[PDB]
């Protein structure tokens, strides 16, 4: 595993190098933690309106002004 | 002498020199001292054809600012 | 069943390969100066 | 006021190549311990004019025309492909601005070869149209490993406009992470120009060998057209410079600068390695370019979703 | 419906037309055949863009690619004939009818 | 350097985005309005310009549903003249 | 079919916002943050009754308040926002980017005088 | 219109160009030349690793043209199944890369 | 023929076939169709003989053109509906073009012309698979799409094709041209009765299946190609003679057989819906085609053709081929009548 | 036949393009989201039989959605009567049909 | 004249395939289905769809038929009556069909066809910030998973074809 692994670098360089580089590209986006950071990024941008729901009268989670602390923010993405 | 190709070698900055400030300038006269108003997406169009139905003289370039409300 | 119009038509051959029914050559011009007769396969 | 802004970007255009031609003739004489011409005007500046009037009142080749209107037809879409792809790049602004101008340049550089096929098909000739057959298979395989190496780029990017990545290259340049992508796209740049160490298309038989003097002159600046678009491209997409939004001249000069340097490499390059064969360089790309180049796209996909670094599709 | 669309149709027609009573080689028979590849690619692609079915745009490009492919195929039987007879006539296929 | 830059050019998209989505409103109001004096001057041109005709009823929608159908650009700018058609159905498309 | 019921102009006379798209973009945030709930009863009545012809009143009213906004914004500090909408106009791309020092100016203004 | 005007401009442009090219020296009386290539008598022959590279050439553009609109596809929610797809699909290039590689594919014309 | 090769292709057949089955998608169909020709190309360029090329040729136009006109099916589908579920359509037009495409996919005569010459050029495992797994498909196509079938256009189309096939099996004398028109034929009897009661189409496909691999086996265990030598083989093993015998007169459906169960039970659903002419003549071009069955019987075991000499080292090596479900098929191709209401699991 | 394996295992191969009012990325309307919903909801679970007998004014209405087969002939006799009233003369056009009318914003 | 110009170009369309339906020889009827190609990229880019339309231009054009190219010229060795009577047939109906919907506009063939132009079926609506078709493609790495695999699968598969079929041996 180790002679065998030296050879194929001597004849085939681009090869061997290619097959590191793609084994690489495969185990590290598991291996990183900051996908989620990207799945966070790409899941909180508005391309659409945020369409207001009727207030039937209970309902804590959301607020009836945008600068109203209650709701999700986004200020992870600007301390990073 | 290697200081007598450098005539050619400007002869072809002022060649690749011209045509990019020629449409700079072009596109500040035409646009009214401003630059071209790019139209990538269907919103930046929209607010486009807004801008020249407010305009009142049908070219958006003559932008009208707040001195146009009471 | 027979007729004129398919009087022609042969038995199909008993293994049903069809039977088969070269290579380049070059005449360099002389446009020091050689003419070259070439011979190709590819 | 915009065939004014079309004219002069046509016009220069041919000043550009005709210039090519003067510039490349006295580096490659200056590289090789001799002289370029100079006796015509001061340090040779009349010459390209001689040259062109020269090639315009000549007497053509009298070919055995099998078909007329294709023999006619080649050289028109040859000078069109060279001359109308220039508009989308972004100095500092483009002539017309499309959200998806690198895949247009990329569209009509892959159907360029119509011209090769063309010029091969209108000779009769069989050994010409050998040698355009090859000249064809050369161009539309190094066009695949171009598609790859810009899929890459774009993806990188993330936006398919043009004008974007100057924005894209304002910290640093593209160059820095994306290097061995830069050695495979300048190899291509090299390479799918018809040019040396690669020049196949002079060593043993050219693909318009019966075509008359003035479509030669024609198909001539229609490469040199090409060569100078995607060096402009190279220049543009991996070296982009500092762009004021208010003061664009010095964007211009800059790019300018990087433009005739990567041309003077150009010149520097083809003067300095021996010409390949053909099999010699379908096994640089079948089994040299194309796995090392897909192992640089599976690493570019997967790297800015590990780094949270996916770049704004606006 | 839209006249651009019966354009279509004619054209196709045309295409259908043309690919059936062939008197040449088999080259014929495949430009016919990407005849009716592009006459099919922009009808539906004028069909996804005008009604604003936007997940359908996954309709025209696959609706080349897969018979694209195909296309391929019919080019390799060609040579298979150009490795034969010499010459890819319809006139020299009259061997199985006996 | 360029994950650096490219997380600064997506908190600059989400500006730009929540620009777009706070200015909106007005324009859908602007537009409503628009719409709605549009084909009511083509509701009162289609009554006077053709009152000899039999078999007419002025108004007859289409469809049988009486619920709002959004309006077509043939429905809008339909009678008026060439230029305000290609500048309406064509003006996006070949703003160069 | 049935006829189609439309409002007559005297129900769509209003006054309008004639004001530039880098009028609106400048101060697209205060605007948001200012006169935010009619702008949400209207849209919410827009999204629950599609139909135009059941909301124009509540339109009106986002075309009163939105007036609102730009009078406090005439008599106050009017000059930091004509500094701030030529300089966003200036841009082709209208890039919130590129007049960062002009945006603070207005931000400082706006925040000390209203 | 502009890009079909620059495209209508440049087309004429080209063609004047080569009406210059071809009936412009016509003016001159040189010469009518009679005239009466290493191809002496035999058909052209069919090299068929020509059509091999090239028919490779079509379906690795064709797959391009399928492994194309990442860039778009980059900004949806679902990154996990995007990444496991463009893996696989360059993947799947590399097999079939490596399959014409075994298969004397790449041999005569390496 | 790479064995990993073959298998991954037969994989490919599959899975296209299984594809046009399983699906709720018109793209989705076009999808397995085109996977499934473009993986069965190979199969019949097995042997390497230009004859082979020149069906595989013929085959793959007519495949194409079927598909184009399958395209413009679903496009006219499309437009006049705005909608990709796999069931009846909403045009006229449409089902006129999915009928005649389907039936060019099927060899449903006057498109039949491709059907005797293509399985005349290729090898008796490609034919068998021609003329036994690719008529699966387009009959699930025609299946999930009966509700909108124009009832004059298929008629026509069904009795045309089983009065052309019994006509043109009637003179051939190879065995695969005989095998073509009797596939012909007994595609026109099952589609004749699709709009009445799709579970007789599934009966009938599944009997037909059934005895046409039956039919094929036999032919490449024996290693006959022609009627000669198919009547040569009564020295190698009668007991082959036998069963060639009783599949073919289960063949021309004579009771007590197997072949009887589909079309009498067909009958059986022609007169519930009140047609008597019709099953009577498609029972006399059957009689036609159990007139060719019986000249094969009579070249075949019921006579003793004369042989050559070198029978005698074939009476010294026993059949080492892999007669694979040559038992099971035979006894389910001849004594199945007494379980018909088997049928009920088709529904 | 028709096998559903989709619906045997419980897994989405193809459902989401089937039909036009599906769920589709940022959620952008179709022309005839409205109609084919309305049209959906008439024809679900009662047979194609009654669906195509009682629900024909939906799908009829859908189609015309789709087609805009009587919006063509209206406007065609409209700009017919315009071209023949121009014709005579007896009528001409107001000026906020021609350009010049100070457009609303 | 101008507002029908998709329409113009959907008759230089039908132009284009009686430019190779006649079927005369195949490098010229090449040329006239690339121009006809080229025509009906046309027809698409006019309706907005730019990714469509450079998908025609890149694959089909300048990707798929330059394979035809250069396997015809592998063939059809260089140097008709009914070609031409099959030629001034489709002229007389193209024209015939083009006075019949510049005059009646409307005709019938197999349903009803209507004459007017087309420029009253678009949207003035907006789709935001994003084209639609743009992220209509991009939506196939998120929910296209069956379709990809199977497509994938089919590729590589006619990979097998194309060194299986053509070995020869």
């Amino acid at each position: 595993v180790a002679a065998f692994l030296k050879n194929v670098w001597a004849k085939e360089p681009v090869l061997v190098a290619s097959f590191a580089i793609a084994g690489l590209a495969v185990i590290l986006p598991t291996l990183s933690p900051y996908t989620k950071y990207s799945l966070m990024i790409n899941r909180a941008t508005p391309y659409n309106y945020p369409v207001p729901l009727r207030d039937d009268g209970n309902m804590p989670d959301v607020p009836s002004h945008p600068q109203d602390p209650q709701g999700p923010s986004l200020e992870w993405l600007k301390r990073l | 002498m290697w200081f007598e190709v450098l005539p050619g070698i400007a002869v072809m900055g002022v060649c690749l020199f011209i045509p990019g400030m020629a449409t700079a300038r072009i596109h500040r006269f035409s646009n009214g001292g401003r630059e071209k108003r790019v139209a990538h997406y269907s919103y930046q169009w929209y607010l486009m054809e807004r801008d020249r139905r407010v305009s009142g003289v049908n070219r958006y370039y003559v932008s009208k600012g707040l001195e146009n409300i009471d | 069943y027979p007729t004129k119009e398919t009087a022609h038509w042969k038995p199909p051959p008993w293994n049903d390969v069809d039977p088969p029914k070269s290579n380049l050559t070059l005449n360099f011009g002389p446009q020091g100066v050689l003419r070259l007769v070439m011979e190709l396969s590819g | 006021m915009f065939m004014i802004n079309v004219l002069t970007l046509i016009i220069p255009i041919l000043l550009a190549v005709a210039f090519l031609t003067l510039v490349e003739r006295k580096v490659l004489g200056y590289m090789q311990f001799r002289k370029g011409p100079n006796v015509v005007g001061p340090y040779g500046l009349l010459q390209p004019i001689a040259d062109a009037i020269k090639l315009f009142i000549k007497e053509p080749l009298r070919p055995a025309t099998s078909s007329i209107s294709m023999f006619i037809l080649a050289p028109i879409l040859a000078l069109t492909l060279a001359l109308t792809m220039w508009i989308p790049l972004p100095m500092p602004y483009p002539l017309i601005n499309m959200n998806l101008g690198v895949l247009f340049m990329l569209a009509m550089s892959s159907l360029a070869v119509y011209s090769i096929l063309w010029s091969g098909w209108a000779s009769n000739s069989k050994y010409a149209l050998i040698g355009a057959l090859r000249a064809v298979a050369q161009t539309i395989s190094y066009e695949v490993t171009l598609a790859i190496i810009l899929l890459s780029v774009l993806l990188m990017n993330g936006s398919f406009t043009l004008s974007t990545l100057i924005i894209t290259q304002e910290q640093v340049w593209l160059i820095f992470p994306a290097w061995p992508l830069a050695m495979m796209w300048f190899i291509s740049t090299l390479a799918e120009t018809n040019r040396a160490p690669f020049d196949l298309t002079e060593g043993e038989s050219g693909f318009n060998v019966e075509y008359a003097a003035g479509p030669f002159a024609l198909f001539f600046m229609a490469e040199y057209a090409n060569i100078i678009m995607m060096n402009i491209f190279t220049t543009t997409l991996f070296l982009g410079a500092f762009h004021n939004p208010y003061m664009p001249e010095l964007y211009t000069i800059n790019f300018t600068i990087k433009s005739l340097l990567l041309s003077i490499t150009f010149l520097w390059i083809r003067a300095s390695y021996p010409r390949f064969r053909y099999d010699q360089l379908m096994h640089l790309l079948w089994k040299n370019f194309l796995p090392l180049t897909l192992a640089l796209c599976m690493w570019h996909v997967s790297l800015p979703i590990l780094l949270s670094s996916i770049p704004p599709q606006t | 419906m839209s006249l651009v669309y019966m354009n279509i149709m004619m054209a196709f027609t045309v295409s259908l037309t043309g690919l059936l009573m062939y008197r040449s080689h088999l080259m014929s028979s495949l430009l016919c055949l990407e005849g009716m590849m592009l006459s099919l690619f922009i009808l539906a692609t004028l069909m996804i863009l005008n009604s604003h079915f936007t997940l359908a745009s996954m309709m025209p490009i696959i609706l080349l690619v897969f018979a694209a492919c195909e296309a391929a195929l019919g080019l390799s039987l060609l040579v298979m004939v150009s490795n034969t007879y010499g010459t890819d006539y319809v006139q020299n296929l009259n061997l199985l009818q006996c | 350097s360029m994950m650096r830059w490219n997380r600064e050019r997506r908190r600059l998209q989400i500006e730009d985005f929540e620009a777009r989505i706070a200015l909106m409103p007005l324009l859908q109001a602007e537009k409503d309005r628009r719409v709605l004096q549009m084909l009511r001057e083509n509701l009162e041109e289609e009554a006077t310009i053709m009152k000899d005709v039999p078999g007419w009823k002025v108004g007859e929608s289409v469809f049988h549903t009486t619920r709002w159908v959004t309006p077509m650009m043939g429905e809008l700018y339909g009678l008026r003249t060439g230029e305000e058609i290609l500048s309406s159905t064509y003006g996006f498309i070949w703003y160069t | 079919p049935g006829i189609v019921e439309l409002p007559s102009l005297e129900d769509l006379k209003v006054q309008e916002v004639k004001v530039s798209s880098s009028v609106l973009k400048a101060a697209a945030h205060h605007y948001g943050a200012q006169c935010d709930k009619p702008n949400k009863e209207f849209m919410l009545c827009r999204w629950e009754e599609k139909d135009p012809r059941r909301c124009l009143e509540e339109g009106k009213l986002v075309n009163q308040c939105a007036l609102e906004f730009f009078r406090q914004i005439k008599r106050h500090c009017a000059e930091p926002f004509t500094e701030y909408w030529t300089c966003i106009d200036y841009s082709g791309l209208q890039l919130f980017r590129r007049c960062r020092k002009e945006q603070a100016q207005f931000d400082k203004c706006v925040l000390d005088k209203l | 219109m502009n890009l079909m005007i620059t495209l209508l401009t440049n087309f004429t442009l080209a063609t004047l160009l080569v009406t210059i090219a071809f009936w412009l020296p016509q003016l001159n009386v040189y010469s009518e030349k009679t005239s009466p290539d290493p191809m002496g008598s035999a058909r052209l022959p069919f090299s068929m690793k020509f059509f091999l590279v090239a028919i490779t050439f079509l379906l690795f553009d064709l797959e391009i043209a399928l492994l194309l609109p990442l860039p778009w596809a980059s900004q949806t929610t679902n990154l996990n199944t995007m990444l496991t797809m463009a893996l696989l699909l360059i993947f799947l290039l590399a097999v079939s890369l490596a399959y014409e590689w075994t298969q004397k594919g790449l041999e005569w014309t390496e | 023929m790479n064995p990993i090769i073959l298998i991954i292709i037969l994989m490919t057949v599959m899975l296209g076939t299984i594809i046009v089955m399983i699906s709720t998608h018109w793209l989705l169909i076009w999808i397995g169709f085109e996977m499934n020709m473009l993986a069965i190309i190979p199969i019949m360029m097995k042997k390497h003989n230009p004859r082979a090329t020149e069906a595989s040729t013929k085959y793959f136009l007519t495949q194409s053109t079927a598909s184009m006109l399958l395209m413009m099916a679903i496009i006219i589908n499309l437009m006049f509906s705005g909608q990709w579920t796999v069931m009846k359509l909403f045009n006229p037009m449409a089902s006129m073009l999915m009928t005649m495409a389907l039936a060019m996919k099927l060899g449903m005569a006057p498109f039949h012309f491709w059907v005797p010459e293509v399985t005349q050029g290729i090898p008796l495992s490609s034919g068998l698979i021609l003329l036994t797994w690719q008529k699966l498909a387009p009959m699930s196509v025609l299946y999930q799409i009966l509700p909108s079938i124009n009832l004059d256009l298929i008629l026509t189309l069904s009795i045309l094709s089983i009065t052309i096939g019994g006509w043109g099996g009637l003179n051939q004398t190879q065995l695969r041209k005989i095998m073509a028109y009797s596939s012909i034929a007994h595609m026109g009897w099952m589609t004749a009765v699709l709009l009445y009661n799709p579970t007789m189409t599934l009966l009938n496909l599944i009997i037909y299946i059934i005895m046409t691999s039956t039919m094929f086996t036999l032919f490449m265990a024996n290693s006959t190609t022609t009627t000669l030598s198919l009547s040569h083989t009564w020295n190698k093993a009668p007991i082959m003679t036998i069963l060639v015998l009783i599949t073919l007169l289960s063949m021309g459906g004579l009771p007590p057989l197997s072949g009887f169960m589909p079309k009498w039970m067909i009958i059986q659903e022609m007169t519930k819906n009140d047609s008597i002419i019709l099953p009577t003549l498609m029972a006399i071009t059957a009689l036609l085609n159990l007139y060719f069955y019986m000249r094969l019987t009579y070249s075949t075991a019921l006579t003793m053709f004369p042989s050559t000499n070198n029978m005698k080292m074939k009476w010294q090596f026993p059949t080492t081929k892999r007669m694979t479900l040559l038992p099971t098929m035979t006894v389910l191709s001849t004594m199945l009548l007494p379980l018909t209401p088997i049928l009920s699991i088709l529904e | 036949p028709f096998f559903d394996v989709q619906k045997k295992l419980g897994v989405d191969l193809d459902h989401w393009m089937t039909i036009q009012s599906a769920e589709q990325p940022h959620r952008i309307p179709a022309r005839c989201h409205a109609f084919e919903k309305e049209w959906i909801e008439c024809a679900h679970g009662i047979g194609s039989i009654r669906a195509e007998k009682e629900c024909k004014i939906e799908f009829e209405d859908f189609r015309e959605c789709l087609l805009r087969q009587k919006t063509m002939k209206r406007l065609n006799a409209i700009k017919r009567q315009r071209d023949k009233l121009i014709k005579e003369g007896k009528y001409t056009p107001p000026p906020h049909h021609s350009g010049q009318e100070d457009l609303r914003p | 004249m101008m507002t029908y110009i998709v329409f113009i170009l959907s008759i230089i369309f039908v132009m284009g395939f009686v430019g190779f339906s006649s079927k005369p020889s195949p490098i010229y009827g090449g040329l006239g289905l690339i121009v006809s190609g080229g025509v009906g990229c046309g027809i698409v880019l006019n309706f907005g769809g730019s990714f469509l339309g450079l998908m025609v231009f890149l694959i089909y054009l300048g990707g798929m038929m330059v394979v035809f190219g250069y396997t015809t010229a592998m063939a059809t060795e260089q140097y008709n009556k009914v070609v031409l009577g099959t030629f001034i047939t489709g002229l007389l109906m193209e024209f015939l069909m083009v006075y019949y919907v510049l005059k009646d506009k409307e005709v019938e063939i197999v349903f009803k066809f209507n004459g007017m132009g087309d420029w009253v079926i678009y949207d003035t609506g907006d789709s935001g910030f994003f084209s639609e078709e743009a992220m209509g493609i991009a939506a196939l790495y998120s929910y296209g998973t069956w379709l990809v695999i199977v497509t994938g699968w089919s590729l590589l598969i006619g990979v097998v074809v194309i060194m299986e079929i053509t070995r020869g041996n």
